[PDB]
């Protein structure tokens, strides 16, 4: 029902809901895209396809994998303009941690800073709540790899393997049947499941050009975007 | 109709109607015609009277020694842009010790009128500026709009029934380059006389002419020294 | 912004404030929680359900410390909780910079609710949707306070917020009494948490923090699994 | 489900009637046939084409579709 | 909607990329054409279309061929037909509904 | 309706109609295309003469942001001159603070964040402009970018803005683009403008051509237009 201006601005419904934020969760879904994150024993893998509908459209200017710092990469879903403006907020406050505190920012402390900013968009009632989603990875000392997610509502929690985009309900139903049956996770064990979870939801069996893979491992903590040659190496590896 | 209220609200067709309403405010003012030769730029205006005892509302106003403008529409937006216009001319006169070229001054006006056409609670400027002057490369005739689209024209007319004023111009635009001032001026006021009812034309109370030239500062005549220009005319046919 | 600054919460013709009543509806649909003050310390207990088997449990926390003797839980919406935590973290420091002394538990509730009451009267913002429970053993006798989005605050021997908060209200009236111990208080706090929880109750389904006169302390999932023997 | 002419007393089929419809439907039939030749409408020439391509050509040239062999819209 | 009266609820959805490819191969059967047909570039521009929409694309691409009286069908008539049909989907919305 | 007034309210399906309305306001303007060869970028703008309406050379939509950076605007006109003043101002601060020429990747990003900033608040409206960005550098090559009214900014080898957008890009991909020199492309761009826009809509039109590349030493300037006149001669060979 409508009461006052509950359908328009960020105020409470009579039921206790507020509709503008839950209108923003399906603002992601017009992107037509699905991102998957999987954390393993000593590595974390981002995998996301892209759609290039034009031959006149370039190849290097499409990729959603955004290197925040030398050890933290991220992927973006939702609409594009809200996603990119989210990134320079993250790039700016990562650098302020180095200037104010000296040492390198943890991956968990960054999602506190982002979600508290995205609170104020919801919290104040004269500003648009930035309908895009956020997924981070990174290596921590004495904690291993991590995977987090920020939301336009402004809440975060860690995960073990969690997808985003359009097809969460199909991918997370696949991963719950996949994770909990006592799987030991090597490096390529995480990568092969990261493609084949997406390859069964979308049912593609793709060329090595559509997807991108960002990786981080505790032997080389630098964030690293793979090349289509070594993407093709892992792709035929699961082709038995 | 509910999206036709504020400047900020776009239309579902994609036309902000507040600017389209401000174009109608320009069409309510009295007509005026500006044009130029190779070496001179002459704009001729038409005055109106509120009553018989009241004096006629003036149209042309001096800005600088080469720039002078005409007016159409409101009178608050007239003087508000006029005070901004006189200010910018003497600033570059104070800083660089040179007169402003006409072209980049008008670009300051389109930047000036841009902000109240985008932010909330601000009307556009209902105004009809015709601009004449010299830069270092000759005469120029400019026109503006409340949508801030300035046009480098050669002869235009804005205000009430300027529809007929434009039609006279293109069938004599080829003559507007070689002729000197005595027939250049009376080419221009042959265009005003079709923006009128068929029983009154120019009887030394409602017309003013401003001329800027090579060896000529921008000079405004009104109703007494206009009388040498108003001789040598044919009447309107029927 | 521009300088609109007008409050979106006005009086009803009946003489009530409607948006504050609607914010309490979001509190009642929150996660259930309980807090019991029994004669040597205060026991707080919440009801933390991960919606999937993929969530991490050692990342997001509910029992949250403010000082070394002051803890704080909630029942409402998640992201608005983390705002006034960081507000109350800083607000405890300006007492300590001035007075060089740990802040009493009654003194925060004067100040935290003053932030929260003024925030409703202010212009162009909604109220919060979080009720709180604040504990602390300051000067021997422990304390247990409860604020709300209406700006008010109270002082409970034992209370419960969240879902089925009136059912646990009748449960605490019969089961609890005047005096207990700290260990008896945890036993009945799980007993009212088992009243409304789901089937399995493990070390990750609930999360319990306590106060002592030795200080505020948060329990690890080991001892919560160890106290889970003789459940409820 | 047919309409037949039956004797009153013997109850025997004697005629086969053409099926009749509702009286409101018979009002919808057009019998005037006005005249609005295409020169009367100006400035809409692209829309006149795409109407004739869609409707007039399947009414006239069935073979031009069937030689390519797909469908009418 | 309780089971026993309506037992099993079967869900039919929008075609996937392989499914958009297959339906396009169905309706492109009896078309007098040339051996130049990139079906893959058509499906790559095809997003969220119905099975009836791909029927429309095969219908409209023939209409470009009836223009200028070419009984054959070139491949370039399809990409004009795809941009026309996808232009007409600025008028429809609310196509998903929750089951039950 | 009821949700399409402000630019700070979401629709109940997950989008913003004020951005949607301003996109097709750009659609009603005339056609401006762009293309790049292997050592330069060629601009081309069709301009309509109404009856007389101006001294020829008036209000040309090929602006000039930096010495090596050019514009090709379409849509609304007055806001395009505002974005030109922002982009000239941004390239001066990069020159003053960092001491060298602005890369086109940053100049696209700084402007697109500024375009994004007017899509979040109810006090201002979104822009009704869209444009191109062409540049050349011997350490970088030729780059061509593209910015919508929403704020999405990435690269192309060729693009088109205006009424004729989809009908104008069908013949752009028919060309070869890698092996071409831009002087060959100057007489190519003339015919794409000349093929489209039959004089049924508007009888009088006029062609501008801007041109930056290796032949122009990185500096941006207009073509020698009255000189060499092989645009219109080679374009009117499309009589059959």
């Amino acid at each position: 029902s409508s009461a006052g201006f509950d359908r328009h601005i960020t105020i409470f419904s009579p039921e206790g809901r507020l509709y503008q934020v839950e209108y923003a969760f399906k603002a992601i879904n017009q992107g037509g895209l699905t991102s998957v994150a999987v954390r393993g024993k000593d590595c974390a893998v981002i995998v996301t396809q892209k759609k290039v509908p034009d031959k006149l459209l370039d190849s290097s200017t499409v990729t959603h994998l955004f290197k925040i710092t030398e050890n933290i990469g991220c992927v973006m879903t939702g609409m594009t303009a809200d996603s990119r403006s989210q990134v320079q907020r993250a790039r700016y406050e990562a650098a302020n941690w180095k200037y104010k505190y000296g040492y390198e920012i943890p991956v968990d402390m960054l999602c506190k800073r982002i979600a508290d900013i995205s609170q104020v968009y919801t919290q104040n009632a004269e500003m648009r709540p930035l309908g895009c989603c956020m997924i981070l990875i990174g290596i921590d000392e004495e904690q291993g790899p991590q995977v987090y997610k920020c939301d336009p509502a402004g809440y975060y929690c860690g995960f073990k393997a969690t997808a985003a985009g359009v097809k969460q309900t199909e991918s997370t139903s696949f991963l719950e049947k996949k994770v909990k049956k006592k799987f030991d996770w090597t490096f390529e064990q995480t990568v092969e499941t990261a493609i084949t979870c997406l390859s069964t939801v979308l049912s593609i069996d793709f060329k090595p050009s559509e997807i991108e893979v960002g990786v981080v491992t505790v032997e080389n903590p630098k964030f690293r975007i793979l090349t289509e040659a070594e993407i093709d190496a892992h792709l035929v590896a699961l082709a038995e | 109709n509910q999206y036709d209220n504020d400047v900020t609200v776009w239309s579902p067709q994609g036309r902000i109607h507040q600017i389209e309403y401000a174009m109608e405010a320009v069409k309510q003012g009295s007509a005026t015609v500006g044009l130029k030769s190779k070496t001179h730029a002459v704009l001729v205006a038409l005055k109106r009277a509120q009553s018989e005892l009241a004096a006629h509302q003036k149209k042309i106003l001096h800005v600088d020694n080469h720039i002078g403008i005409s007016i159409a529409g409101l009178t608050a937006d007239a003087r508000l842009l006029c005070n901004f216009m006189r200010q910018e001319c003497l600033d570059s006169r104070f800083v660089f010790d040179r007169p402003l070229p006409v072209s980049r001054l008008v670009s300051l006006i389109g930047s000036k009128t841009q902000i109240p056409t985008q932010r909330y609670g601000r009307r556009p400027y209902g105004v009809g500026l015709l601009i004449a002057g010299y830069d270092d490369m000759g005469p120029h005739i400019f026109q503006t709009c409340p949508s801030a689209n300035y046009f480098d024209c050669r002869a235009m007319s804005i205000g009430a029934r300027s529809q007929s004023a434009r039609t006279y111009l293109e069938r004599h635009m080829s003559e507007f380059m070689e002729c000197n001032l005595n027939e250049l001026v009376k080419h221009g006021l042959r265009a005003l006389r079709e923006t009128l009812p068929a029983e009154q034309d120019l009887t030394t109370k409602n017309v003013s002419i401003g001329i800027v030239g090579k060896d000529l500062e921008f000079t405004i005549y009104d109703d007494d020294d206009v009388s040498p220009f108003l001789e040598g005319l044919e009447e309107r046919p029927q | 912004e521009r300088g609109y600054s007008f409050s979106l919460t006005t009086f009803s013709p009946s003489g009530k404030l409607v948006q504050i009543e609607y914010a309490l509806a979001a509190v009642a649909g929150g996660a259930p929680s309980v807090g019991i003050k029994a004669a040597n310390g205060v026991v707080l207990a919440t009801e933390k359900k991960q919606k999937s088997i993929l969530y991490d449990e050692r990342s997001v926390h509910k029992v949250e410390p403010i000082t070394k003797h002051i803890g704080l839980v909630y029942s409402g919406m998640g992201p608005d909780y983390r705002v006034l935590v960081h507000r109350a973290r800083k607000l405890a420091q300006q007492y300590y910079l001035v007075y060089q002394e740990p802040i009493p538990t009654a003194q925060l509730v004067q100040r935290v609710a003053s932030v929260m009451q003024e925030y409703t009267q202010s212009g162009g913002v909604r109220p919060f949707g979080v009720s709180l429970l604040i504990c602390g053993w300051n000067e021997g006798r422990p304390y247990l306070f409860q604020s709300d989005p209406s700006g008010a605050y109270f002082a409970w021997k034992a209370t419960a917020m969240g879902k089925n908060y009136v059912n646990g209200k009748t449960f605490l009236e019969k089961r609890y009494n005047e005096d207990l111990e700290l260990e008896d208080a945890i036993h009945t706090a799980i007993l009212t948490l088992k009243e409304s929880f789901e089937g399995q109750m493990t070390e990750d389904n609930i999360e319990v923090g306590i106060c002592n006169e030795a200080g505020f302390r948060r329990l690890t999932p080991t001892e919560v699994k160890d106290y889970l023997a003789a459940i409820a | 489900g047919d309409l037949v002419g039956v004797n009153k007393d013997s109850y025997l089929i004697l005629e086969t009637l053409p099926t009749e419809y509702d009286s409101r439907v018979k009002a919808m039939e057009v019998d005037e046939r006005p005249t609005e030749q295409y020169s009367d409408i100006g400035g809409l020439d692209k829309q006149i084409q795409e109407l004739v391509e869609a409707i007039v050509l399947p009414m006239n040239h069935k073979e031009k579709f069937e030689n390519l062999g797909i469908q009418p819209p | 909607l309780r089971p026993g009266r309506l037992d099993r609820k079967i869900h039919i959805d929008l075609p996937n990329e392989q499914a958009r490819l297959d339906i396009l191969k169905i309706h492109a059967g009896p078309i007098t054409k040339h051996g130049e047909i990139d079906y893959e570039a058509i499906v790559k521009l095809s997003d969220g279309f119905n099975g009836a929409d791909l029927r429309n694309v095969c219908t409209e691409a023939g209409m470009f061929a009836i223009r200028a009286d070419h009984d054959f069908v070139v491949q370039e008539d399809f990409m004009k037909a795809v941009r026309k049909v996808a232009d007409s989907k600025k008028l429809e919305s609310k196509l998903d509904y929750k089951p039950v | 309706t009821g949700y399409d007034l402000s630019a700070s309210t979401f629709s109940p399906d997950g989008r913003v109609f004020q951005v949607e309305y301003a996109m097709k306001a750009v659609e009603n303007s005339s056609t401006a295309i762009g293309i790049r060869c292997k050592d330069g970028v060629v601009f081309g703008v069709e301009k309509l003469v109404l009856s007389k309406l101006y001294e020829e050379g008036s209000n040309k939509r090929l602006f000039n942001v930096d010495r090596h950076v050019g514009m090709a605007v379409a849509g609304l006109l007055a806001d395009a001159r505002s974005l030109a003043d922002i982009a000239r101002e941004e390239a001066s601060n990069f020159r003053s603070n960092f001491g060298y020429n602005i890369p086109l990747k940053h100049l696209a990003d700084r402007v697109a964040m500024y375009v994004h900033a007017y899509t979040l608040y109810s006090a201002v409206r979104p822009f009704g402009c869209s444009f191109m960005l062409g540049s050349y550098s011997v350490n970088d090559g030729a780059q061509l970018y593209m910015i919508d009214p929403s704020g999405v900014s990435y690269g192309y080898w060729g693009c088109a803005i205006g009424k004729a957008r989809q009908a104008a890009k069908t013949e752009i991909e028919k060309l070869q683009m890698k092996e071409m020199t831009c002087r060959d492309i100057v007489k190519e761009v003339a015919k794409i403008i000349y093929i489209v826009h039959d004089e049924v809509k508007d009888k009088a039109f006029e062609l501008e051509l801007s041109w930056v590349g290796e032949l122009t030493n990185g500096r941006h300037e207009i073509v020698p237009k009255d000189i060499r006149e092989e645009a219109e001669k080679y374009a009117k060979e499309s009589l059959k």
